């Protein structure tokens, strides 16, 4: 046998790549006429949820990790 | 020889490390704030960012809990035993959100008894 040589495409695929704030501001804010940290994040109505799970408000969808629900805007 | 809150957070941060606890940033610490499962955390001290600091202060004003504000961390980091990775670099210890009431499951002390006075007053 010869090497299988498993590289005729994608010269170098490497892993994922994942950047992170080093401290997250977008989930808390101020501007609500509040001396609290303001929610403008949706909260997750589900028990097996809760106010630290932070679904993720793109330009779509809801993404949760564990009930993934979907709400539609139009 | 004389008990204080600069000598009982030395044993408290160790028994939390003993139990897990020390919330690092304000991940996973959300959850238990914002069920009250948390009723004493450490932040950092000189922290550099306005917008966490103020936050935090918002965060201790929603449930009425105290921070502790103590200079010269290098001696807590020594304490905690912080070098970590083997012996390779350097990681700090800075913050730290205890869950499950003051204290954890194990050992009790007058460290406790210490922090909870200086927590009344």
């Amino acid at each position: 046998k010869k090497r299988k040589k498993k590289s005729y495409t994608t010269p170098k695929k490497n892993k994922h790549k994942r950047k992170k704030v080093k401290l997250a501001v977008l989930k808390y804010y101020k501007v609500d006429e509040n001396g609290k940290i303001s929610r403008l994040r949706r909260e997750c109505p589900s028990d097996e949820c809760g106010a630290g799970v932070f679904m993720a408000s793109h330009f779509d969808r809801h993404y949760c990790g564990k009930c993934c629900l979907t709400y539609c805007f139009n | 020889g004389v008990m204080d809150v600069n000598t009982a957070l030395q044993e408290v941060l160790k028994t939390a490390l003993i139990h897990d606890g020390l919330a690092r940033g304000i991940r996973e610490a959300a959850k238990a704030l914002d069920k009250r499962q948390a009723h004493l955390c450490v932040l950092a001290s000189n922290c550099d960012e306005p917008m966490y600091v103020k936050l935090v202060e918002a965060l201790c004003a929603e449930h009425q809990i105290n921070l502790i504000k103590v200079d010269d961390n290098k001696k807590l980091g020594e304490w905690v035993g912080l070098c970590k990775i083997d012996r390779e670099g350097k990681p700090r210890k800075v913050v730290g959100c205890s869950c499950v009431v003051v204290k954890d499951y194990g050992k009790e002390s007058q460290a406790k008894d210490v922090i909870e006075e200086y927590f009344k007053c």
